[PDB]
């Protein structure tokens, strides 16, 4: 590598540094993946129960039975597309930054392109699946899905609060009484001991932790996971804990707004679900839709190089009445 | 898995071939181009010494049984119908079907008929193998593809070949065609290539020709006073006009004899004489470029193309010759007899098939063949048959 | 001959037809030209009949 | 002439003849390198360690996709085992193409 006009120099390294790009949701495989061939969707529900009988006289009047109840839904998908161009000026006379000599290359750049494009597709796809736990589809600046499921298919949001400044009230036993009697309650088939998960930012996390009952609880005889000696999760950047036949994990990513929590059991069928539509090509029209589509293109001229990515899908909760919100009060 | 994942693209490989070629050689022109070329004599004569080995390999043309009894019956069958043919013979055919050296392209047509009396009624022989000019084709398009760029379907004729001064389905068809990939229905003519070189051959000769002509070398000039040319020119009964009449005339005639001279008079009024007589000559030097080499070179560039640059001193031009009739044998042998047969219902296994076997193109040494029989028979390697007897 | 520039000055053809992609999967044409021109040599052999009815 | 070669294996069934119930090939199907992707014709693993199949443009299916590695026989000429898209013998008489072409130019306008 060249100094000063007369001098020379010696060209040690690169350093590269990128943001964390989170996978919790992606790796507990919540979702299922459908993909279908238009951009609308049906859904069937058939709801059916029971009433009591009351008592009549002998040889007199009769009582009669009631009806069932049906429902049918819509919906519709959005466009997401992202595009790019790589011009001449941009590697005419600019150095790799890699090795002391080495001329730029378009490679590098379209590869360069490429890591970005994955990255954003994959970052969306993320923030999806946590707007769509909220019970909301995700669809910025684009107000013509906008799907609130909670208004959609009828419900109202549980609440579950938790105040955590009263170290003689244990914080568990509202969380029980309130999330798992609704959750019983509505699991709507005739299931048992369903697995119960939470979701909690770090701050709430946290605070759990340090509540003195929960200390005292494991404090006495070792027991095992042990919480006070060694670490929650292990090494791993993702803390994990489990008491009282539950399940807490700590959100890293940040979606959740801090303090809130959001408590929603396993095991359901078909509560969440995600579909793909096919893209605006003729190649895909009306065909089997794919997770993404990736496009590149050289121009025949020699003046220009561009490339091309565009995905649609929607995310979907069938259940809404399943979700409590968390919020913790210090 | 068994399906197809793709397609020939026939119809595209076509397409970017044809803005690939200077104008005056695609499709529609490429027919006139042809004609215009040949009347060059190199071009002619390049062409003419291939068809002339041609037409003497499909002449003593052989069909080759195989082992059953049945393959041989067929096999005479099919020399029958080759050889019985209503105004055709296999040399006419062959000096037809060779010609897609000239246009990248031949198209026959085969008809059948009956027979109404002799050695075997009531099968089916082949009347014509009827040949399609080229230039009698449809120039627009001259073949039609399927909705996709994938297969053929058939060919087209123009309409104005049915007059004096339509598709034909391609199950009717024998196609040839040489110097392209199976994904190029209009094959490449071998004059591709050549026409940049014919173009400048021409050229060149042409600029020798004027040239020649204009090298005034030697030529005699003559310098005469102003004064007795304007007094002739307005008194033409002035005798300064009848020596000027004189002049013209003499001049003309002024060549190398036996009584050749020149008298001039001497007179002088300034630096320079009133009457001179000299011959010209280039003041400085000739041409450089020696246009002979020019030509020699773009003469064994066209002639190599079609392996008959020898002229300008197993061969080059003999291998090539086998090009050709292989191509027109895989046509006769893989279109016709299979087809031929099914009409007749001779239908038989694969090893049984017979086939045709064109002639020899280079003559036999009687030297070099007699002495090799006796080295052979002097050991018994050679077995007693009528079939090495009658090579005698 | 059709006015593309492949044929200019070429040859002639009784139909030509062309199909086009964009090839960026998003687009496709289709084109088909004719030129010719009806000419009856003779108008000498073609007689007109007009008739008077009722 | 241009480094790389692709042809596509189909199979079929046989009806009558002597192998009644195997399987033919039917054709040894030329896939035409114009009629490839321009922009990647072969397409890789997430690294660039193996070949996944090859790649067909759209605009040959039209008149006037990608197809598995397993399906394909690939040849290539002038380069090692890990250059996919191989040297042409065209590469190297370039250069020397361009020159004989302007020099030839030159003797006729000097003529």
């Amino acid at each position: 590598m060249q100094n000063g006009d007369f001098q020379i120099l010696d060209y040690t390294g690169l350093i590269s540094t990128m943001p964390r790009v989170d996978t919790l949701l992606q790796s507990m495989n919540l979702f299922t993946e459908h993909f279908g061939r238009t951009t609308v969707a049906r859904i069937e529900r058939l709801d059916d129960g029971a009433g009591d009988i009351k008592a009549v006289q002998r040889g007199g009047v009769r009582q009669h039975l009631a009806n069932d109840r049906k429902k049918i839904v819509n919906l519709n998908i959005p466009f997401f597309p992202l595009d790019r161009s790589i011009d001449r000026a941009d590697i005419q006379n600019f150095r790799e930054f890699g090795t002391e000599n080495a001329p730029a290359t378009v490679d590098a750049e379209v590869q360069r392109h490429m890591a970005r494009i994955r990255r954003s597709h994959a970052i969306l796809k993320s923030k999806a699946m946590y707007a769509a736990l909220k019970g909301t589809s995700w669809s910025p600046d684009d107000p013509v899905s906008d799907y609130n499921y909670y208004d959609v298919w009828g419900a109202t949001q549980t609440t579950a609060d938790v105040d955590f400044t009263k170290l003689g009230v244990d914080p568990i036993e509202v969380l029980e009484a309130e999330a798992r009697a609704h959750i019983i309650d509505w699991a709507g088939d005739n299931g048992d001991n369903y697995e119960i998960v939470v979701l909690a930012s770090r701050q709430w996390f946290s605070a759990l932790i340090a509540h003195p009952q929960v200390t005292g609880a494991y404090s006495q005889y070792p027991s095992t996971q042990e919480i006070l000696r060694r670490r929650l999760g292990g090494n791993a950047n993702n803390r994990i804990f489990e008491h009282k036949n539950i399940l807490f994990i700590e959100d890293i990513s940040g979606n959740i707004p801090a303090g809130e929590a959001y408590i929603f059991p396993r095991g359901i069928s078909r509560m969440f679900e995600i579909y793909y539509a096919p893209s605006d090509t003729l190649r895909d029209a009306n065909q089997a839709a794919q997770e993404l589509y990736v496009f590149f293109k050289e121009s025949n001229y020699l003046r220009e190089a561009k490339i091309e990515s565009e995905t649609s899908f929607l995310t979907v909760n069938n259940r809404p009445e399943l979700v409590v919100k968390s919020t913790g009060k210090f | 898995r068994m399906s197809e994942q793709g397609t020939f693209a026939l119809a595209k490989v076509q397409v970017d071939s044809e803005r690939m070629k200077a104008e005056e050689i695609r499709w529609p022109h490429l027919i006139g181009t042809a004609e215009s070329m040949k009347q060059d004599a190199t071009v002619a004569t390049g062409l003419d010494m291939l068809y002339t080995f041609v037409e003497k390999a499909f002449k003593d043309f052989k069909v080759i049984p195989g082992e059953s009894e049945e393959s041989k019956k067929a096999a005479k069958f099919i020399e029958y119908c080759l050889k019985n043919m209503e105004g055709q013979t296999l040399r006419q055919f062959a000096r037809d079907a060779a010609t897609f050296n000239e246009y990248g392209l031949s198209v026959v047509e085969k008809v059948y008929t009956q027979i109404a009396v002799g050695e075997y009624v009531g099968k089916y022989k082949v009347k014509n193998l009827a040949f399609r000019p080229q230039a009698s084709l449809s120039r627009t398009n001259p073949i039609v593809y399927n909705s996709d760029g994938s297969a053929i379907v058939g060919i087209k004729q123009s309409l104005s070949a049915f007059q004096n001064y339509v598709i034909i389905p391609i199950s009717r068809v024998m196609l040839m065609n040489t110097g392209g990939s199976s994904s190029q229905a209009l094959g490449v003519s071998p004059l591709v290539g050549c026409y940049r070189a014919w173009r400048e051959k021409i050229l060149i000769e042409n600029l020798e020709v004027v040239g020649a002509t204009k090298d005034m070398g030697g030529v005699i000039e003559l310098k005469i006073p102003s004064q007795i040319l304007n007094k002739a020119a307005m008194d033409p009964s002035s005798p300064e006009a009848d020596m000027v009449r004189g002049l013209m005339s003499d001049a003309a005639n002024a060549h190398s004899g036996e009584q050749s001279f020149f008298m001039l008079p001497s007179d002088t009024k300034d630096n320079a004489p009133q009457y001179s007589m000299t011959l010209k000559g280039i003041d400085g030097m000739g041409k450089q470029y020696s246009t002979a080499q020019l030509i020699s070179d773009r003469k064994k560039s066209i002639l190599d193309r079609l392996g008959a640059g020898f002229i300008n001193v197993q061969t080059i031009h003999t291998q090539f010759v086998q090009r050709v009739n292989e191509i027109i044998l895989e046509a006769l042998n893989e279109n016709l007899l299979p087809q031929l047969l099914a009409l007749n219902d001779i239908r038989l296994p694969e090893t049984e098939m017979p086939y045709v076997k064109a002639g020899e193109i280079v003559d036999v040494d009687m030297e070099g063949f007699s002495k090799a029989i006796q080295r052979i028979g002097a050991v018994g390697y050679l077995p007693k048959t009528p079939k090495v007897i009658n090579r005698v | 001959p059709s006015d593309t520039l492949r044929d200019a000055n070429q040859a002639a053809q009784e139909l030509y037809v062309f199909f086009k992609e964009s090839n960026y999967l998003r687009e496709a044409k289709i084109e088909s030209e004719t030129s010719f021109l009806t000419v009856n040599n003779r108008p000498e052999l073609v007689v007109k009949s007009t008739g008077k009815f009722t």
